[PDB]
């Protein structure tokens, strides 16, 4: 009874491998072979934002493309003002271990968590002049490792207990939670319309997940080795993905299979964070090697390196308009490009 | 003309440590402004004082031999006013580096002040201010020959000048070395003891690490002071210029290799 | 026992198997369409002159 | 800089600037001690009074006028090579080893094996305790040690069993740079918060002579 189930989903995967198969006719290097390339492509460090202590895990952009947070393991909670370098706030952090932090839509709250198995919620537009834990969401046995707000009401996180979950941050209690992973989960990212949202885990593997009803739609499989930053393509029609292989890959939601991948000789590094630019043209990648590869998504030719850190660049986010990019580091200084 | 020879010998070892000092000096300049983090570290701050002030020594020193025995009489007053204020340099910084080791190897924790660089910078640039401003107060600059058993001029300079008593030469230079040395002793014997009890309660004895790097500090920190005893107590006469060109030489290289060593991964 | 996340495994997959896919031909050209369509909005694409650029 | 709201923020840009080199300072003289080793060989009660305050537990006894902050990353459950990174920054790794068992000994042995050869924790030395010896001594007599090591074939006696036995342990360092302070803790009738003040002092001794070239 169980032998026959397994055979009848080998028979299954196989139908699907085939029809993905039956599915592909060209390549996308072959249709893309006739446009012509990015020039070299220089960026310079306009800011250079420092007051962070120890090693910074996670930044976020603010949708104002003015102001942006950031986490450190010194337990400081920074939400700075990129245009003139003025430390706006430092939020002390009741847990020095944190590995992710997430800024609302609206601007009003900040959300952080790590080892300590809690989101936690910082009101921001509060009467008087402090910044209060308005609620501790706990729900989670394991670490968690991305959070992203869909409305101030509403934030999915991910965890290292193999399961996201999507919070009413007014309740305190999950509304829903996504399994279906075998590994934990690294990292999610929200569709431009914040219906939909990937997710990639330490299985290798990403899966398209729905908000509203709860249950996984697609999954796709090209990775051999973890997978640690993933991100929506602006028109939430693809994805590129970043794993330890030193490769990055760009999935499709109507192909269902992968496009392109993103590889190198001289890379053998993992990739930490990965962003797409304005208009999808631009394919950032943070590695390991302190370096961080500006690829072209259409081309697979690495146009550019922002090479300008001294230790692995963790975090990595283009603005929310396009105009720059803060990519923070474990030597503890952020820095905009442009 | 034992002048020529004493003249040239002097300024070429004390050429080639000025280019190794500027070096280092160069380097520096490069590492602080190409990196970051590295405004923050206080050793190779001390590290480059020190390599300066040889530096700035060592053109004084240059400035001395070759205009020698030329000039007004309180012009080179001035002059050897300020060779001695670069050698009181030197040595309250190698001082104020023994001073450092102690901070880092035998009071281990807790070793924060505020302004740290700032009052290390203040004493090794302002008590040899005070030491000059004193002995200038007594008008004991001036001509200083040197005669090499013969009375002839074998090569001259103005140094502390002749007057028949040289208590300001000896408590002002010789003095100052030794209780330069002094210092530098009882840190180093703080930190060979310490070591040397830590060796035991860690119950680590004979494979501890430290047993080792310890006999290697000494064993190099004890050498740089003789050199200098040597280099101080011993008359510069003929057939012991050499040495002196030498011993410059290799204090200068060693300052150049270990500061780019120790600070280029 | 397993049987249980067997039945699901199954019902998950099935479930995910009948969806409509198009060709990668139709694909690549969306994601071209979309990427020229754009592309003179992107300020790191495109540079822009110093009188612009925030971060000046 | 110029108008009144520009003002304003450089003043909190200047109060917060001066909050967190004032907290940079208080939090930098406290000692982080990441605290491993296989469950029941006494880590809960490696030191005796310990005032703890599931994710990673915190305990910050006090010892001569210095703080110091033990975490106990068991409880995890999770990838431990994912977050493992997250205490790079210790200067120490306590380890305790339950000496009066047997099933657990090659569990302690290899992930003392997987820590002392990780690529972050390359250089960072290590105390090992070695808990529960007067057990170990009454138990060796009955079973001799054997059943837990096949290839010893030494001397049956307290003191020779549990010098191959912190021998086998040491042999794993493989790593230069990078010594091993043990210790054989009675677990009973003992006061260890010396034996980590003293390792801890020759730990950041090693680590500033060595930031001043010597090799
Ligand atoms: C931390 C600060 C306060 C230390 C300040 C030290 C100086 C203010 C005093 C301490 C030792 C004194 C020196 C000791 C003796 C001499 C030698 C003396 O030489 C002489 O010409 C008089 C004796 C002689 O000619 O034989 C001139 C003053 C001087 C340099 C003194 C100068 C003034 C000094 C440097
Ligand atoms: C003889 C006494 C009375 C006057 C000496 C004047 C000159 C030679 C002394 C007095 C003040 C000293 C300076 C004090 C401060 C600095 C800045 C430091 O970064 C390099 C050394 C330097 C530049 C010193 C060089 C030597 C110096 C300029
Ligand atoms: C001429 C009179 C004042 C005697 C000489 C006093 C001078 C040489 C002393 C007094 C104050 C000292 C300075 C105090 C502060 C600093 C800033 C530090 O970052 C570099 C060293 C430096 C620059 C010192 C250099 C030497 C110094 C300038
Ligand atoms: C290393 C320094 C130190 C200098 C000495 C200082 C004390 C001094 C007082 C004296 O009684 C006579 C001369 C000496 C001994 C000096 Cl001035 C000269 O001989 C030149 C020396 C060594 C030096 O400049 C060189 O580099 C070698 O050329
Ligand atoms: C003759 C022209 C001037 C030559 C100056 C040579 C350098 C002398 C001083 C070296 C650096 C002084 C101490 C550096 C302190 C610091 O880096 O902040
Ligand atoms: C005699 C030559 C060497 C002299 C050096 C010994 C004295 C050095 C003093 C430097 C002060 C450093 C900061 C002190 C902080 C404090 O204790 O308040
Ligand atoms: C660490 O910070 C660097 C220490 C390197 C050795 C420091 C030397 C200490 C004693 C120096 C004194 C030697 C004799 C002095 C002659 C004037």
């Amino acid at each position: 009874e169980l032998d026959q189930l397994r055979q009848e989903a080998e028979q299954l995967k196989n139908q699907i491998r085939d029809a993905r198969k039956a599915c592909a006719d060209a390549t996308l290097s072959q249709i893309t072979n006739n446009i012509d390339p990015v020039g070299r492509i220089q960026m310079r460090t306009r800011r250079t934002l420092r007051g962070h202590l120890a090693k910074i895990y996670a930044m976020h952009w603010g949708t104002d493309s003015r102001l942006l947070v950031s986490a450190s393991q010194d337990g400081k909670l920074i939400i700075w003002d990129s245009y003139t370098t003025n430390k706006v706030h430092a939020i002390p952090l009741r847990s020095s271990w944190v590995m992710t932090c997430a800024y609302a839509p609206s601007g009003n709250y900040v959300a952080c968590g790590g080892l300590d198995n809690i989101c936690s919620i910082y009101n921001l537009k509060t009467r008087e002049g402090n910044v209060r834990v308005s609620r501790e969401l706990a729900g989670h046995t394991g670490y968690l490792s991305c959070c992203r707000f869909l409305d101030d009401n509403q934030i999915v996180t991910s965890s290292g207990d193999t399961t996201c979950a999507l919070w009413d941050i007014e309740t305190g209690q999950q509304t829903t939670t996504f399994t279906g992973h075998t590994g934990d989960v690294m990292s999610l990212s929200l569709a431009p319309d914040t219906r939909l949202f990937v997710s990639g885990a330490c299985d290798a593997s990403a899966k398209l997940w729905d908000v509203r009803e709860g249950m996984c739609r697609q999954t796709f499989t090209g990775h051999e080795s973890d997978i640690n930053a993933i991100c929506f393509f602006p028109n939430g029609n693809a994805f590129a993905t970043g794993s330890d292989d030193a490769t990055c890959r760009l999935f499709d939601l109507r192909a269902d299979q992968e496009l392109m991948t993103y590889s190198h000789d001289n890379i053998i590094c993992g990739i930490t964070s990965v962003s797409f630019s304005k208009s999808g043209r631009l394919l950032l990648a943070g590695y390991d090697d302190f370096n961080c590869n500006v690829w072209d998504a259409l081309k697979a030719d690495r146009a550019g390196v922002l090479a300008g850190h001294d230790n692995r660049v963790s975090c990595l986010g283009v603005t929310d308009d396009g105009m720059a990019v803060a990519t923070g580091s474990w030597d503890s200084f952020l820095k905009i490009w442009n | 003309s034992t002048v020529h020879i004493l003249t040239r010998i002097s300024q070429a070892g004390c050429g080639v440590s000025m280019i190794f000092l500027a070096f280092t000096i160069i380097l520096y300049a490069f590492l602080r402004l190409s990196r970051e983090r590295f405004k923050s570290e206080d050793a190779p701050k001390i590290h480059v004082a020190l390599g300066g002030s040889l530096f700035l020594l060592n053109l004084a020193f240059l400035v001395n031999v070759g205009s020698g025995s030329k000039g007004s009489d309180a012009a080179c007053w001035a002059r050897g006013a300020v060779f001695h204020y670069f050698l009181l340099c030197a040595f309250t910084w190698m001082g104020l580096e023994a001073f450092h080791l102690y901070l880092l190897a035998v009071r281990v924790f807790n070793t924060y002040f505020g302004h740290y660089f700032l009052k290390l910078s203040l004493v090794g640039w302002g008590l040899p201010a005070l030491m000059v401003i004193g002995t200038g107060s007594a008008n004991s600059y001036g001509l200083y020959t040197i005669r090499d058993r013969e009375n002839r001029t074998s090569l001259e300079l103005c140094w502390f000048r002749e007057g028949t008593t040289m208590y300001a030469l000896y408590i002002t230079v010789h003095g100052y070395f030794l209780i330069t040395f002094l210092f530098g002793m009882v840190v180093l014997a703080l930190v060979v003891w310490k070591i040397f009890t830590l060796s035991r309660a860690t119950a680590v004895k004979e494979r501890g690490k430290n047993r080792k790097k310890v006999l290697t500090l000494l064993g190099l920190s004890s050498l740089v002071g003789v050199t200098w005893g040597l280099a101080i107590f011993t008359p510069l006469g003929l057939s012991t210029v050499y040495i002196f060109a030498l011993f410059n030489s290799l204090q200068g290289v060693f300052i150049c290799c270990w500061f780019t060593i120790l600070y280029l991964p | 026992a397993s049987i249980a996340q067997a039945r699901k495994l199954v019902e998950q997959l099935k479930m995910e198997a009948n969806i409509d896919r198009i060709k990668v031909s139709k694909a690549a050209a969306d994601l071209m369409a979309y990427c020229e369509a754009h592309a003179k909005e992107d300020p790191l694409l495109t540079p822009v002159p110093a009188s612009e650029n925030p971060f000046r | 800089t110029l108008s009144a709201e520009e003002r304003a923020a450089l003043e909190r840009s200047k109060a917060i600037e001066k909050n967190l080199k004032e907290d940079g300072i208080s939090a930098a003289k406290d000692v982080k001690l990441l605290l491993l080793g296989a469950d029941n060989s006494g880590k809960s009660t490696i030191v005796k009074q310990m005032k703890i305050i599931t994710g990673i537990v915190e305990t910050h006894f006090t010892f001569k006028n210095l703080h110091f902050r033990l975490f106990d990353v068991g409880g995890q459950r999770s990838e431990r090579k994912k977050w493992i990174h997250c205490f790079e920054d210790v200067t120490a790794i306590i380890f305790c080893v339950d000496l009066s068992d047997y099933n657990r000994m090659h569990e302690s042995l290899m992930l003392f094996d997987s820590i002392c050869n990780n690529k972050f924790f390359i250089d960072t030395s290590i105390i090992l305790f070695l808990n529960k010896k007067d057990l170990f001594g009454e138990k060796i007599k009955k079973s001799p040690l054997t059943i837990c090591f096949p290839e010893y074939t030494g001397p049956n006696t307290y003191e020779d069993a549990a010098a191959y036995i912190q021998a086998q342990f040491e042999s794993k360092n493989r790593s230069p740079n990078k010594e091993i302070y043990c210790h054989m803790t009675c677990a009973t009738d003992t006061n260890n918060a010396q034996v980590i003040f003293d390792a801890v002092t020759d730990i950041i001794i090693a680590n500033n002579l060595r930031g001043c070239g010597l090799y």
